[PDB]
């Protein structure tokens, strides 16, 4: 086509999502983490995640507003995946990166599995 | 903004 | 903080959200101008949109299914912007400006009032 | 990824 675009459009956009979470705006689910609680909102977490994208597509859990969580979750792991989701910035550590990595993995999150599974390695 |  | 950044977070989330509106995927409003209907996620309208924003935060308004927009909005220019807001494309064209700059005032999205201010300054 |  012949159209112009706001290069800052979808930065604008994740920062205003990120507003609405931190005032609890709108927000439908709250994931569950061993009884850690988290708000958010299913299509920021279904646009980020292969897990919740596979959670919010199905016929019944579409309708769910409680997601719990596999107990070997981290709830520190998720903070920080949840975190990423709203504004791109990951909060990756030496203290956390395993944990990180796993729950990235569990919510088939490939961008952040490789730049762990990378992190790790120029750490051997 | 941008010619994308 | 000590945070690392995914540089194209921030538009694969867009993409996503957008397909997720291509397919009709959780989206919980219909917007109805001249009646033509639009459906959409409230969460992107409220990022992309002053009057949006001001709408869903109403304690009464939140819960409307349907929101109707003022007769002298137009349909093409709503269907241009909706876009926008959904790939940070503007498809602005000689035919379409005045539409788009008066659908985008009414929206409240400056940085499209902006643009559409400059293109018809340009021609004049 | 980038240092922000
Ligand atoms: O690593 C990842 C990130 C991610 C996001 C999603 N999301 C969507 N995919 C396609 N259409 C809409 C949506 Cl919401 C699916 C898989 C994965 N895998
Ligand atoms: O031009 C514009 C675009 C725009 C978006 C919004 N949205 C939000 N603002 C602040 N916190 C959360 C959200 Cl969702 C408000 C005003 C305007 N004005
Ligand atoms: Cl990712
Ligand atoms: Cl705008």
């Amino acid at each position: 086509d012949s159209c112009i675009q706001f290069t800052r459009h979808a930065s604008d956009v994740l920062l205003n999502l990120n507003r609405l979470r931190s005032r609890d705006i709108l927000t439908d689910v709250v994931i569950v983490v061993s009884r850690e609680q988290f708000r958010a909102h299913k299509t920021v977490l279904m646009a980020c995640s292969g897990l919740f994208y596979s959670i919010f597509t199905d016929q019944l859990k579409c309708n769910l507003s409680v997601i719990n969580l596999d107990p070997e979750i981290n709830p520190e792991g998720f903070c920080i995946l949840l975190d990423f989701m709203y504004t791109s910035r990951l909060n990756l550590r030496e203290g956390n990166i395993m944990a990180v990595m796993a729950t990235a993995m569990y919510l088939q999150m490939e961008h952040v599995v490789d730049t762990c599974r990378k992190f790790i390695k120029a750490s051997e | 903004w941008v010619i994308p």
